[PDB]
């Protein structure tokens, strides 16, 4: 509380995304299923 | 398999970039997958239903929490008139030190957003007062959402997935849909209602661990199974009811008194319990019509076949369409989407009117930010109604089972409908821009007197009827010496009487030569609409330039220069063109509203009715006079709250200014830039290394106008809905 | 009478905007040498504004609270002057037109040079059929009675019909 | 007699020639209306001629000048009002299923031919029984039919006698 | 169930009804109309209705008109043949 | 004959018809000006 | 690739096969017609789709007709 | 049936259904749409003739 | 007012659900 939002909002708005583009780039270009 | 779209082989082997965007375009439409049975197609609908459910739990339990977590809901229902209800917090990076400054409101102590959905005023009404409820309705909420993803999982196992005569069960469905979705949900809503929600609004706290002994009447079930359910209307809250508390509080539990409460301005709370029963009542009798392996109950199939008249102007009745409904998803889908959006905008119209939510009509940004919220949901559920409608008629209709039918005479006179259509739609668009222009002439040339103002009549005259005596026609409730004044006047009539008669309402607007203008364009606009939407799903099946369209689809780009030139000759085109209508007349609805409340709430109404009967009116004392407080968002002296809204004001604008892009510029231009352009990247040192894998083309056609169509509304609905936050929260009207 | 309107014979607002015109363009006038060009112009203007005014309120116009006149246009009988007399009026121009249209369409229709008919009108033709317009409702209707107005159900359609 | 043939300008009667799908009325359905209004206005005129000078049936009140009877009717009588309107609707019901069916050429009875011989009439040979007194009877109901219009108008102008 | 001509066949009318003779069907809407009918009138039309006039005789005599309708209709179909 | 035949072509004789139009037009509204409503 | 498909109405005039800018269609010989040919769509994996053979066709509707379908290197027009 | 006889359009997809055009040719040498048909009104790609099966006509 | 270990609870459930939303799409099978 009131320390969630910096750990958080940072996750949201750039690791996840980062992760989340990573591997939907790996997965439409695999080739193999 | 093979590729990123398993769904499409096609698609998998196409080498370029359109592989990827089709490959999200295609994903919903079961339909056209690979190796599709209807089986799998109606249990993989089920599943989806079931996560868009979750998604729909989920988003409510992030609201109740945020709220309950960096609310200040407590502050507001201590002092609901004057402090603002706050959304969630600001953490933002990018904010400077003026814009944190700026941005603390409210409660403060943290950068936070007021909340404009109006969450706070029914989270209110239905009797939550701490944050500690908000919390664990959310939780709640979460658990319901889990417990839905887990069945969504669960009733895709082979031995719990249903077989494909469980989901074309219609009977069933419809009795218990009927009773029990309908019908015991608002049984149980007004059993909330009377046991939370009133005694709550009248100062008693009732809550998990007290409900089972306080019981919401001091008689307690008595007069209810003895059958003297007056009782239960004894004793209303008196006028001088402060909401709340229990400062002329009643012990009724189920009255109709009509109107409104004094202190909240909204409905009493005993009216809408009474109300929700029975409805309840209503829909649970509804529920018990057709037979489900019980013998009693009617046969729907039956019912349809047998309603044709004798005089046979209907042709075969409605031989015949049973089967075409429970056999096709896009028929029952645009029905259930049709009756969505008039739904959607029934509840925009009586909400305004007649506020369910104390407090509310005073939060005057809410009440805009809702109206306009859902008359854009109920223009898109429309619009989507009919697209689907069209696709029935591409892929689903069959002509040899509807011979004769109902159904097939809609085709078989097809051009009188467009043709009537077009007419009144010319009609209408022709003499109401002629009128607005000639007031727009004469006022300027200094003759105001000479304008055109045709008073409503007709609108004034049922105002009136209803009891509005203000235009002086002593017409039905209007007049003491009627029959239907008096046989109400016992029950509701004295309530809503003074609701009605009171000026400082929305209930029935005072109207004059303006409304009546803008009440014609707004007919102009679903008239055009419709004919759009009509003619698309009308001749989506072909017409003398492509007769056998139905052979290519439901959208497909062209059919080449060939005899004249086909663009835009599909049903989706047809959707694509109405999108734009749907978009303008929803804006002039939303338009008219906005400027008639905000001229009420000024205090100065007499500006609406003078400068709506011509266009530069509108353009002047309601564009031009209501943005200043929002382009004043941010300005070089300084900036203000409103400069988020300004901000979304100019990016609305710049979207919708890049919808143009693609919705002018056609595909030929673009693919042959992009061919210089890879040549450019194949032709450089030190990039040659690194080579795209899915060869990069244009946009498709009908790609392409998808997405200058989306731009477009993108932009027009942040645009507008920046709009109408900031103007209304700028000058508190 | 009707919604709540009161007359403009009687409505303080109507005279104050009278008052406001004439005084605006007296205004304007008074920096003009009497008798010249300019001055002649802005009193005729002044007069025109009068009678104008003069000629609203003695015709029985309904005024609003903003002192302008209003319509009725639900059938009152009272009020056809506003709208139900010059419908008419254009029912019958329009209609006339629209007849005499038709007329000439189906003249130089039974002709090889249809289509160069059109473009090029025949002069004489087309006067003779627009002087008949004037009876268009009794000729409309005969044909109408007598068959020659619809054509049959056997005429060009789409493939759904 | 205007002329002993179809009196028929605007030739409403010939509109069953277009089919229009049933929506043009049949000859036999306009006939029925027509024999229907003639007995009514008969009617109506021994009404409107007695109660307008008439002591009036002996009763609660019932003193009336024809043009406000019906309220008072209502008002002072309802029991009676009721049963007329029970008896008028019964007798409508009776019929109308062959009025339904002669809005086509499906009647299947004659045009004005109800169950209605008090007195057997069975004397008349020529066409219809007694065509010529049938011819007599709508020619007596469009003269009634006349009257009633005649009242009516003069109400508001005196227009005639 | 569909059916062509000027008639349905007596199916339409249900297991029940399709075996009633024309003339009780006739009787019976007749009954119901009136008690409807009554019932209608003598609450909120001759007498206002108040919170403690509520009857539920006249509540079920109203509801019997749309029946009275239904038995009417029933009544021509089973007459018809 | 050909120059008559020519001021029959379809956007001479509109030309000339809107004119006369517009002209009689405006002498009514001349002659009767600010007409919003019909003399009793 | 696209589908091309040719009806019994076809007059065999050749037109569809003259305006094909990648040879996809020909002619063939029949007896159904007049001029004893007819044309045929041997290789439409050449086909790009431009539907000129609909355009160059006489007949009332099209005895010639195209229907857009799977996108290749080829019928994409793609020069890589 | 005849050269020079009008005959009324049965084919659906034909853009002059419904209508009258004058027979010009008549193939007599087998064929499946013989009759070579003219109508007035020009379709959307300039073309006023097409042929059709005797089946596909309405003679008068 | 919630505290820490409100939200925290908050979190563990919303953790529940995001894994089982995970299998219901992984179900959706593709
Ligand atoms: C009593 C038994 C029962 C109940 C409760 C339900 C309930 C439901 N079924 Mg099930 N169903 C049943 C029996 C039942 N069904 C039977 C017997 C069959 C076999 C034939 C089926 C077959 C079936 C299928 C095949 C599907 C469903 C689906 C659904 C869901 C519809 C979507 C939704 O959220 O509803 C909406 C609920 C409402 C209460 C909204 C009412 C609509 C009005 C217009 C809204 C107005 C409310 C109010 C005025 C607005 C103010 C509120 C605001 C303040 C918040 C819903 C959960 C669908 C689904 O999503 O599956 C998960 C689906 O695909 N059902
Ligand atoms: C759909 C509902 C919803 C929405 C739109 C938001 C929106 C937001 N939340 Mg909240 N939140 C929600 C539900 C929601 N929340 C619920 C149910 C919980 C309880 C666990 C929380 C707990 C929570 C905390 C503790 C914090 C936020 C914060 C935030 C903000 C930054 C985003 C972030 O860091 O997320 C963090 C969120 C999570 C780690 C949990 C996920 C949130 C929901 C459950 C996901 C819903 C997904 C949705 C169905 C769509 C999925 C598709 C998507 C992948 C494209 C943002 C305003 C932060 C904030 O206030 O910054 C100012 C913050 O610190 N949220
Ligand atoms: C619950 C209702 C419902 C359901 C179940 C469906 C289901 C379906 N529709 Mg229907 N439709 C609906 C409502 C619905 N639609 C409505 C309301 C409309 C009116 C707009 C339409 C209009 C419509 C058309 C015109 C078509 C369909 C089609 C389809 C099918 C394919 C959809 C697809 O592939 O998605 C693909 C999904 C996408 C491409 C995602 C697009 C999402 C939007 C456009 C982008 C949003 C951007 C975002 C807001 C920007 C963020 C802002 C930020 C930057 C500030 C599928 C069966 C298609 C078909 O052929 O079916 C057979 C078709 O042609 N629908
Ligand atoms: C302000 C913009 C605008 C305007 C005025 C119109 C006007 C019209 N549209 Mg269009 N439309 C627009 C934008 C606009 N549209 C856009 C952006 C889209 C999305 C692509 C569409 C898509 C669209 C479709 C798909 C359809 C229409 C239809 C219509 C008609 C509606 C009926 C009507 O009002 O008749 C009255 C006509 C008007 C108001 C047009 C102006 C007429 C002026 C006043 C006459 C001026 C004459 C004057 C002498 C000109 C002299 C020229 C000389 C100086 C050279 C009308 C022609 C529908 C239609 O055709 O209905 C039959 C229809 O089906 N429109
Ligand atoms: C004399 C010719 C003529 C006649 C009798 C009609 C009659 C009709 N039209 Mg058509 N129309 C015409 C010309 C004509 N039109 C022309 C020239 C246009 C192109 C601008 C149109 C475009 C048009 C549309 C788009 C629609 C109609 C519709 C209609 C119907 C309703 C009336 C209406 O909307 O008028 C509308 C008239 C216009 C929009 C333009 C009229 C322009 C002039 C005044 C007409 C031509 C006069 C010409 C100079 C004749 C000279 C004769 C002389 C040589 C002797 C009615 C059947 C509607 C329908 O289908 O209703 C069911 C409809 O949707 N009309
Ligand atoms: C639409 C309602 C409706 C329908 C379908 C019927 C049908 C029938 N009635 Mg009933 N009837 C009705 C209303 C209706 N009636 C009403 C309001 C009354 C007065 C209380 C009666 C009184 C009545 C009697 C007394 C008798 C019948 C009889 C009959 C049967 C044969 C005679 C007939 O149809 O023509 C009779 C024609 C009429 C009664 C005229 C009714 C005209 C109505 C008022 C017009 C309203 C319909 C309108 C177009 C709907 C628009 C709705 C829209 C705005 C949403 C037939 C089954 C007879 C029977 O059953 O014999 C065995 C018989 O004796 N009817
Ligand atoms: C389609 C909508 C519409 C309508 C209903 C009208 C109607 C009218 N306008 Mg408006 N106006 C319009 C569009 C419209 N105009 C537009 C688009 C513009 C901008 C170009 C204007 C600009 C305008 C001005 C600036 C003025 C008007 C005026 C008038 C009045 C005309 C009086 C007249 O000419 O004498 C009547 C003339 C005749 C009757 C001549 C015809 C004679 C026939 C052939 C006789 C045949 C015998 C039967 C009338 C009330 C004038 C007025 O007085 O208004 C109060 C005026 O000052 N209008
Ligand atoms: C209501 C929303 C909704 C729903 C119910 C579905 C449902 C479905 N989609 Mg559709 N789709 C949607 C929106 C939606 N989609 C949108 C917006 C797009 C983009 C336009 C698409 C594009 C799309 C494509 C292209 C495809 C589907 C597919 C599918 C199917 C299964 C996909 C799946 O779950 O696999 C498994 C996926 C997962 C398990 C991932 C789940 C995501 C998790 C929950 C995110 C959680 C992250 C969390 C927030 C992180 C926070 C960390 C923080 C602390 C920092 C199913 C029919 C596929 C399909 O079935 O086609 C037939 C398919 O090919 N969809
Ligand atoms: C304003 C409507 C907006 C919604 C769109 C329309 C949806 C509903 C369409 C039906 C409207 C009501 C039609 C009434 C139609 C109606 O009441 O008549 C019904 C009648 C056909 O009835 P049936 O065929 O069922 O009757 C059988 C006969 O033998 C009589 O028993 O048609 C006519 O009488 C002639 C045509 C109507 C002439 C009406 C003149 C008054
Ligand atoms: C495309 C298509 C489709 C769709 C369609 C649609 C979408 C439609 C819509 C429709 C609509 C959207 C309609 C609406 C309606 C409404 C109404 C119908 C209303 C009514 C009302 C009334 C009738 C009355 C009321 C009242 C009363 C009660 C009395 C007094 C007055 C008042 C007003 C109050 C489908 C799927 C089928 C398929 C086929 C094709
Ligand atoms: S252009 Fe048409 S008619 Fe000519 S050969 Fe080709 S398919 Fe046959
Ligand atoms: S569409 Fe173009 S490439 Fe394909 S067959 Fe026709 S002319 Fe040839």
């Amino acid at each position: 509380a009131s320390y969630l939002p910096s750990i958080l909002v940072p996750l949201v708005g750039i690791v996840f995304p980062g992760v989340a583009m990573a591997l939907l780039f790996l997965y439409i270009e695999k080739d193999d299923i | 398999a093979t590729k990123f779209p398993k769904f499409s082989q096609a698609l998998a082997q196409d080498p370029t970039t359109r592989r990827i965007w089709f490959g999200i375009a295609t994903a919903h439409d079961f339909e056209t997958h690979d190796g599709m049975t209807e089986e799998k197609l109606y249990q993989k609908i089920f599943a989806s239903h079931f996560g868009h459910l979750a998604i729909i739990f989920l988003w409510t339990s992030g609201n109740l929490f945020h709220v309950a977590w960096q609310g200040n809901f407590e502050q507001w229902v201590l002092n609901p008139l004057k402090v603002k209800p706050i959304a969630h917090t600001i953490w933002d990076p990018h904010f400077g030190e003026p814009a944190i400054k700026a941005f603390t409101k409210g409660g403060a102590f943290y950068p936070v957003n007021i909340a404009y959905s109006g969450v706070y005023h029914w989270w209110y009404t239905i009797g939550m007062r701490t944050n500690n409820d908000l919390y664990l309705g959310s939780i709640g909420l979460i658990i319901l959402s889990g417990l839905l993803l887990f069945a969504g999982w669960l009733h895709l196992q082979p031995k719990f997935s249903p077989s494909l005569s469980w989901f074309k069960n219609n009977e069933s469905r419809l009795n218990h849909h009927l009773s029990g979705l309908f019908g015991v949900s608002s049984l149980a809503w007004t059993g909330h209602l009377v046991h939370v929600a009133i005694p709550e609004s009248r100062g008693t706290h009732i809550g998990w661990d007290n409900f089972l002994t306080t019981p919401p009447h001091p008689d307690g079930l008595a007069p209810f199974f003895s059958g003297n359910w007056n009782v239960y209307a004894q004793n209303p809250d008196t006028a001088q009811h402060i909401f709340g508390t229990s400062q002329g509080s009643g012990s009724a539990i189920l009255t109709f008194l009509g109107g409104f409460h004094p202190q909240t301005q909204s409905l009493w709370l005993t009216d809408m319990a009474h109300h929700h029963l029975a409805i309840a009542v209503i829909f649970i009798i509804a529920g018990h019509m057709y037979r489900t392996n019980f013998g009693i109950g009617h046969n729907m199939k039956e019912i349809l076949d047998a309603h044709r008249p004798p005089g046979g102007r209907l042709g075969a009745g409605h031989r015949g369409l049973f089967d075409t409904i429970t056999n096709s998803l896009h028929m029952q889908l645009g029905l259930a989407l049709a009756s969505l959006g008039v739904i959607t905008s029934l509840t925009a119209q009586h909400m305004y009117a007649i506020s369910p939510y104390a407090f509310m009509a005073k939060d005057f940004t809410t009440q805009a930010a809702l109206y306009t919220h859902h008359q854009y949901i109920a223009g898109f559920l429309m619009v989507g109604a009919f697209a689907h409608g069209a696709i029935f008629f591409v892929r689903d209709y069959d002509p040899e089972a509807n011979k004769n039918n109902v159904l097939a005479r809609m085709l078989e006179h097809k051009e009188a409908i467009i043709s009537h259509l077009s007419w009144v739609s010319l009609f209408l668009g022709f003499h109401t821009l002629g009128l607005y222009i000639h007031n727009d002439t004469v006022v300027a040339f200094g003759q105001p007197e000479k304008q055109i103002l045709v008073e409503p009549v007709f609108a004034q005259f049922i105002q009136a009827a209803s009891g509005k005596a203000l235009y002086g026609f002593d017409t039905l409730l209007s007049s003491s010496e009627s029959p239907a004044t008096v046989a109400g006047s016992a029950i509701w009539l004295p309530g809503w009487l003074e609701a009605i008669n009171s000026e400082k309402n929305d209930l029935f607007l005072t109207i004059g030569p303006g409304d009546f203008l803008v009440h014609h364009a707004i007919a102009l606009g679903l008239h055009t609409t419709t004919l759009i939407l009509v003619k698309g799903a009308l001749d989506a099946r072909g017409s003398k330039l492509m007769p056998d369209k139905k052979d290519f689809g439901y959208s497909f780009p062209c059919d080449g220069p060939g005899r004249g030139g086909t663009c835009d000759i599909s049903a989706w085109d047809a959707f694509y063109l109405s999108m734009f209508w749907m978009l303008n007349t929803i804006g002039w609805v939303t338009f008219y509203w906005h400027w008639k409340h905000v001229t009420i709430w000024q205090g100065n109404p007499a500006q609406f009715n003078e400068s709506s009967n011509y266009l530069m009116g509108w353009l002047r004392d309601y564009l031009w006079l209501n943005s200043s407080p929002l382009i004043n968002g941010y300005n070089p002296y300084g900036m203000n709250s409103l400069s988020v809204w300004a901000w979304m004001f100019l990016f609305g604008h710049l979207v919708w200014a890049t919808g143009f892009m693609f919705l002018i510029s056609w595909r030929g231009y673009w693919q042959e830039l992009i061919e210089t352009l890879v040549w450019a990247h194949e032709r450089t040192p030190l990039a040659n290394l690194i080579s795209w894998k899915d060869k990069p083309v244009a946009l498709s056609i009908v790609q392409a106008r998808l997405v200058g169509l989306a731009h477009f509304t993108v932009g027009y609905i942040l645009t507008y809905a920046a709009f109408v936050i900031a103007s209304t929260a700028g000058k508190f009207g | 009478d009707v919604a709540g309107l009161i007359p403009c014979n009687e409505s303080p607002v109507f005279t104050k905007r009278l008052n406001a015109s004439v005084v605006k363009l007296e205004n304007r006038v008074k920096k003009y040498e009497a008798g010249s060009p300019p001055a002649l112009a802005l009193e005729q203007q002044i007069e025109r504004t009068k009678q104008r005014f003069d000629r609203y309120s003695k015709s029985g116009l309904l005024c609003g609270k903003d002192g302008l006149p209003h319509l009725i246009t639900d059938g009152r009988w009272s009020h056809s002057i506003e709208f139900v007399i010059p419908g008419l009026m254009f029912l019958y121009i329009t209609g006339w037109i629209g007849w005499v249209g038709r007329k000439y369409i189906r003249t130089v229709g039974g002709d090889t040079n249809a289509t160069e008919k059109e473009i090029i009108i025949d002069v004489p033709l087309a006067l003779k059929i627009m002087s008949t317009g004037f009876i268009w409702p009794i000729s409309a209707w005969q044909e109408y009675i007598s068959g020659t107005l619809l054509a049959d159900v056997s005429e060009i359609t789409v493939s759904p019909r | 007699e205007t002329g002993n043939e179809p009196w028929d300008p605007m030739g409403f009667s010939q509109m069953y020639k277009v089919n229009s799908l049933g929506i043009n009325p049949h000859p036999q359905w306009l006939q029925e209306s027509e024999i229907k209004h003639g007995r009514t206005a008969m009617l109506a005129f021994v009404g409107t001629l007695v109660i307008h000078a008439g002591i009036h049936i002996p009763g609660l009140d019932y003193t009336t000048d024809w043009y406000n009877s019906f309220p008072e009717f209502a008002a002072k009588n309802p029991l009676g009002l009721a049963q007329v309107m029970a008896g008028l609707t019964i007798w409508e019901g009776h019929y109308g299923t062959e009025a339904g069916l002669m809005w086509t050429g499906e009647g299947t009875r004659n045009p004005g031919e109800l169950g209605f011989d008090p007195l057997n009439l069975m004397k008349g040979k020529s066409e219809a029984d007694v065509n010529t007194m049938k011819l007599k009877e709508i020619k007596n109901g469009r003269l009634a039919m006349i009257a009633m219009a005649g009242f009516a108008s003069e109400h508001f102008i005196p227009g005639s006698v | 169930t569909y059916w062509e001509g000027k008639a349905p066949p007596s199916k339409v009318l249900g297991p029940v009804v399709s075996q009633i003779p024309s003339p009780a069907l006739g009787v019976i809407s007749l009954i119901c109309l009136g008690v409807g009918t009554y019932s209608v009138h003598e609450s909120n039309i001759f007498h206002t209705l108040t919170a403690d006039t509520i009857n539920p005789g006249y509540i079920i005599g109203s509801l019997l008109t749309p029946v009275a309708w239904g038995t009417h209709v029933a009544s021509w179909i089973q007459k018809q043949n | 004959e050909n120059f008559l035949k020519y001021l029959s072509t379809a956007p001479v004789l509109l030309a000339a018809w809107m004119t006369f139009t517009a002209g009689f037009i405006i002498e009514a509204n001349r002659f009767y000006p600010d007409a919003l409503t019909f003399p009793a | 690739s696209h589908a091309v498909k040719i009806y019994d109405t076809c007059i065999g005039c050749t037109q569809c096969v003259r305006a094909c800018p990648t040879d996809v269609l020909e002619m063939v010989p029949w007896d159904g017609c007049k001029a004893g040919q007819i044309a045929s769509a041997p290789r439409t994996e050449d086909c790009v789709g431009c539907k000129r053979c609909e355009s160059a066709c006489p007949t009332d509707f099209l005895s010639v007709r195209v229907y857009l379908g799977g996108e290749t290197t080829r019928s994409m027009g793609l020069a890589y | 049936m005849d050269k020079g006889s009008k005959v009324r359009n049965l084919r659906k997809e034909s853009y002059w259904f419904n209508e009258i055009g004058t027979v010009v040719t008549i193939d007599k040498s087998g064929i499946k749409y013989p009759a070579l048909v003219r109508f007035t009104k020009v379709n959307y790609s300039g073309t006023n003739s097409t042929n059709f099966s005797l089946d596909e006509l309405q003679e008068v | 007012m919630v505290t820490d270990t409100q939200v925290f609870i908050a979190l563990v459930l919303a953790l529940i659900s995001a894994l089982l939303a995970i299998r219901l799409g992984t179900k959706l099978y593709v």
